[PDB]
């Protein structure tokens, strides 16, 4: 059981960005809101916390009074604000919902924030098509190429979140062009390739890009 | 001031079922408000311990946490795959709340030779201008693997990217893919794409390849 967080976004330095966090269901108790920041690949560091009971806040002073925490009692939605932005703010923010006596009980998936003054572009799916050359014994191999986007990120399923099994989606890798790209495989029974179709749904919030490839032999 | 949370050890490589420990000390008393939890790789963070030894109710029965005077501890009692993760200890005793450093536990595991699977570049793409050939290196361990790119025999460089993924929540294995990147001209003009891979589960590399004339399959 998570929060529900507002999707990724791309703000250029200089600006602000401002993020939400509400529980999914209208659960009216008087919670508090803890907010924490990661860097990709590095560790947790706690932001501040918002009670949208009496308003109270609190910040971590690292954050030199850059974040602004606040609340719609209404909506039981808390806000993150983070002002003169710099890629120093490009992380990943999570919100955990907590009480004295149910401490950091749920997290949320977080929000990803890119500072960056290049513009979103969506990327191109390109099929990795099964073929002899990626079948071994009754095992075959096909995926999707996502390929020239900009910010990340990008979410792959397959078959609409049928098919997750022998799925491995690698991290993307920027590209000398400073577009990201990524590829999402899939292992599936070299038999199921004539009567099963395969189809990885790509999303990329940022372009507003939604792409369904079916990927055939 | 500010409560420094040192978490040891920074990375924890373990055999499956082995019962290990992580370790943070915080630079001042907090009686017992330490919290434990787990970040998978997909970014997923939950609670595991808090009050310093109360098990969240939906984590297994194999996670506990103990204090041990300024020493607070994580244990689990036997590792499994699914464990592979990255685990934080927080101190909520006084604000600003903080972090241990973290733990990286990797998963320690028999050696397992990758399948290597190559595909050619999309007829898609290559209206686009740019081929993409992709190698796949699918399931093995260790994670140290070497990935060649061979075109008409030449051995390539500094025209393609590797990604790995994290140690596989069920089996433990890594997968890697290498992209070579080549504008459509250079893509026709060669013929023989080669992935050459070399890994502790090979005996000697594994070349795949394919003619792009045959297209990528078998004409
Ligand atoms: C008066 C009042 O509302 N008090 C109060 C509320 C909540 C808490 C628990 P807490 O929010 O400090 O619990 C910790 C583990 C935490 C820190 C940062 C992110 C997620 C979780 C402790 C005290």
């Amino acid at each position: 059981v998570q929060l529900q967080q507002s999707g990724p976004v791309l703000v250029k330095p200089g600006g602000s960005v401002k993020m939400s966090c509400k529980a999914s269901e209208y659960t009216l108790t008087s919670y508090l809101f803890q907010w924490v920041k990661q860097k990709s690949g590095q560790g947790l560091e706690w932001i501040g916390y918002i009670y949208p009971y009496n308003g109270g806040t609190r910040y971590n002073e690292k954050f030199r009074g850059k974040a602004t925490l606040t609340s719609d009692k209404s909506s039981n939605t808390a806000y993150l604000e983070l002002s003169s932005l710099t890629s120093e703010d490009s992380a990943v923010y999570y919100c955990a919902r907590s009480s004295m006596s149910d401490p950091g009980a749920n997290w949320g998936p977080g929000t990803l924030v890119t500072v960056s003054s290049a513009s979103t572009k969506g990327p191109s799916v390109f099929p990795l098509a099964p073929s002899s050359k990626s079948t071994s014994g009754g095992t075959a191999a096909l995926g999707c190429l996502v390929k020239d986007y900009f910010p990340e990120p990008v979410t792959v399923s397959w078959n609409s979140g049928a098919l997750t099994s022998g799925v491995h989606t690698f991290p993307a890798v920027l590209q000398s062009s400073g577009l990201y790209s990524l590829s999402s495989v899939v292992t599936v029974p070299s038999s199921s390739l004539g009567t099963q179709t395969y189809i990885c749904n790509v999303n990329h919030k940022p372009s507003n890009t939604k792409v369904d490839k079916k990927v055939e032999p | 001031l500010d409560i420094q949370m040192t978490q040891s050890p920074s990375s924890l490589s373990a055999s499956l079922g082995e019962r290990v420990s992580l370790t943070c000390r915080a630079s001042q008393e907090i009686s017992g408000y330490l919290y434990w939890l787990q970040q998978k790789p997909d970014g997923t963070i939950k609670r595991l311990i808090y009050a310093g030894s109360t098990l969240d109710s939906g984590v297994p029965k194999r996670f506990s946490g103990s204090r041990s005077g300024s020493d607070y501890s994580l244990t689990i009692s036997s590792l499994e795959s699914e464990d592979f993760a990255d685990y934080y200890c927080l101190q909520y005793a006084s604000y600003p709340r903080t972090f241990g450093g973290g733990t990286k536990v990797e998963i320690k595991r028999t050696v397992a030779a990758p399948s290597v699977f190559i595909f050619p570049p999309s007829d898609e793409q290559l209206k686009s201008g740019t081929a993409s050939v992709v190698c796949l290196l699918n399931n093995f361990y260790p994670r140290e693997a070497k990935v060649q790119w061979k075109v008409d025999n030449a051995l390539q460089s500094g025209n393609s990217q590797e990604s790995v993924t994290e140690q596989d929540s069920k089996d433990s294995t890594y997968s890697l893919s290498s992209t070579l990147t080549l504008s459509k001209a250079d893509y026709e003009k060669h013929k023989v794409y080669a992935c050459e891979v070399t890994h502790q589960g090979l005996s000697s590399p594994v070349t795949k390849s394919f003619n792009r004339g045959e297209c990528g399959a078998g004409a």
